[PDB]
């Protein structure tokens, strides 16, 4: 799978409140969270 | 033709008429009518199946999930204020 | 007529899965009919059968309420020392001397500038009261802070919050949910009694029903703030396949048209009422 | 991305079709102005203060007009 | 979809005790549905 | 009668002059708001 | 200063100061009107 290489910096990629009680790519949340899904979306690819 | 009524009566006539319409025209062009007071009544447009039918419950029930889903709400504002032109 | 035993209006545990409350009482045949302020969910559509709605309204958001006072009162103050301190450097000159002529010209340019202070502020005032609002719109009072907001511990205006996946319900759900101390209260009363001891620092969200009623009920001290969230209805349920359904379906709609509804609405509502007249 | 990769052209197109349908400001609103916490006559007590300054200051040169006025003798 | 024939919503004549408009064609079988602003009535009520 | 007419149209002036720093002080009390002093950066 | 000519300088005195302050309480109006957003700005209203 793709792996995306990003940075803990707020609000673009955040720890979920719950990130304890989750794993993998639901752990984070934000605007390049969202963006990553979208071209994720058009690019037609999985990542991580 | 009530509301043309209204505006080539130039204040002689008034329209009596359900608040939708009223507050649809109010919006619309040329802006040129009122909503004036309240309501004489109160009640609501439904959707009506034959006594009987297979389609009553699965329908009202439809409807009540749109309401509670703000679907209902989402569309009168899509249909009266979004297209609005004086609003 | 008989009070609902756990007073609970009514729901399912998400364990238990069994109904409490008025609800409760009709499925499981304690009840024959339910007449009550029941608002109409689908869930509750799906065990029991609701007559049409005999009254409309929606989850709402309650607040507490809220001629030296344009000029600060320390400068009412300062006002009365600079006229003794100009009447007193008057007295200390004493037709007239050009000097103490010039004193009128800057004690007059002085309170030409108070005088117009006064009238300036007076008119922002009087324009600003109309025209001023805390927070007008749902989603602002969502926004703003350190006045928290909440709900009654069981019924569809917390099950509304639960459900819904709209933004700044959600968003207000999460709060709520998280808020510490907890911001639920259990009954309508003990909502509005905190709302009037919050002294603003608490908003009380609730059905435009019990709002409206509160607001026109002493000491006046409550208001009912922006419009609703949602917009739903209080129906009579009956236990489904009851023979009592349709005739009390036909009536309700029936007491409707004939405007008997709306009587006992102003009924107990505004000609009770002790106090809706907003002025700008 | 590293340049060469298989992904760039279609990253870049993807991130200026995702401008050109409104998804990257809605998504800026989204995390910026809806999770926004703090979204935005009584009497002004200080600002006279100003004014008397120059009250004071002109009472203080006529005090001083006056004087003189009496000290011509 | 289809609009109502006669372009009425729908009442009773009371001489021919016939339903016209919408409510007139759900009553007699000409549709199956109807979505429409129908307001709700007692007389409505009692057929549909 | 000249030093007359010079006191009507300097009062008819002073007139204007308050009545427009009221209007606007009113207007500035009703609306607006001002809290930083906006500095600017080669001033920082 | 005959008394007929007092009441007009009362009478007078107070037309001005009417009018007076109602330039200057519609001027301050006209004013706060135009601190309020245009209609026309906004897109949607536009
Ligand atoms: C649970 C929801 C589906 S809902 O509340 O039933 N409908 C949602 C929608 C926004 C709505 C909400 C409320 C009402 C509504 C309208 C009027 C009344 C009273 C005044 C009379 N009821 S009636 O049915 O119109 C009458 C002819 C007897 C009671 C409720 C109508 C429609
Ligand atoms: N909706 C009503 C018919 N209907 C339509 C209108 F446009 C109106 O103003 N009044 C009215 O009664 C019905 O269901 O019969
Ligand atoms: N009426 C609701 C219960 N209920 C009562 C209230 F007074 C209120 O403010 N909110 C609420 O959900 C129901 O039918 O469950």
């Amino acid at each position: 799978t793709v792996v995306v290489t990003t940075i803990l910096e707020s609000p673009y990629v955040m720890m979920k409140k719950n990130h304890e009680m989750l794993e993998g790519n639901e752990r984070y949340e934000g605007y390049c969270v969202d963006l990553a899904a979208e071209i994720a979306k058009h690019c037609g690819f999985k990542y991580k | 033709e009530g509301v043309a009524r209204v505006r080539k009566s130039k204040g002689k006539y008034a329209y009596l008429l359900e608040s939708t319409m009223n507050e649809y025209i109010e919006q619309r062009k040329p802006c040129d009518t009122m909503k004036v007071g309240g309501n004489l009544d109160s009640k609501g447009y439904g959707i009506a199946t034959p006594k009987g039918s297979s389609l009553g419950t699965p329908v009202n029930l439809a409807v009540l999930k749109l309401s509670e889903q703000g679907v209902l709400d989402k569309l009168k504002n899509k249909w009266w204020y979004d297209k609005g032109e004086c609003g | 007529l008989t009070i609902v035993g756990d007073g609970k209006y009514g729901a399912r545990d998400a364990d238990t899965k069994i109904w409490n409350g008025m609800v409760g009482e009709l499925v499981y045949g304690k009840a024959d009919i339910a007449i009550a302020p029941l608002t109409i969910t689908l869930v509750r559509e799906e065990v029991i059968d609701f007559s049409k709605p005999f009254m409309s309204l929606g989850i709402s958001i309650m607040i507490k309420k809220p001629f030296l006072d344009p000029l600060a009162y320390e400068i009412w103050m300062a006002i009365v020392f600079a006229y003794i301190l100009v009447s007193v450097v008057l007295f200390l000159v004493s037709p007239r001397s050009l000097s103490a002529r010039i004193v009128a010209g800057v004690w007059w340019f002085f309170t030409l500038i108070i005088i117009s202070s006064y009238t300036a502020n007076l008119a922002a005032f009087l324009t600003v009261e109309r025209m001023v609002s805390p927070i007008e719109s749902a989603e602002d009072l969502s926004k703003q802070t350190e006045i928290a907001y909440g709900t009654l511990d069981s019924g569809s205006t917390k099950e509304f919050f639960r459900r819904s996946k709209i933004a700044v319900f959600d968003k207000m759900w999460t709060y709520m949910r998280s808020a510490e101390p907890s911001v639920f209260v259990r009954t309508t009363a003990e909502g509005v009694a905190r709302v009037r001891k919050s002294k603003g620092k608490y908003a009380y969200l609730l059905e435009s029903t019990m709002n409206e009623y509160i607001e026109q009920r002493k000491p006046c001290d409550t208001m009912k703030v922006g419009g609703n969230l949602d917009s739903k209805g209080y129906g009579i349920a009956t236990p489904k396949g009851s023979s009592l359904g349709t005739p009390v379906n036909l009536a309700v709609l029936k007491l409707s048209e004939q405007g008997v509804l709306d009587k006992l609405k102003n009924k107990w509502w505004y000609d009770k009422g002790e106090c809706g007249s907003k002025e700008k | 991305t590293p340049k060469g990769s298989s992904l760039g052209t279609p990253v870049n197109l993807a991130v200026l079709k995702l401008s050109e349908q409104g998804v990257l400001d809605k998504l800026k609103n989204k995390w910026w102005y809806d999770k926004g916490e703090c979204g935005a006559s009584a009497l002004s007590l200080s600002n006279v203060a100003g004014v008397f300054y120059i009250l004071v200051g002109g009472l203080g040169l006529a005090m001083l007009v006056a004087l003189i006025e009496f000290a011509y003798k």
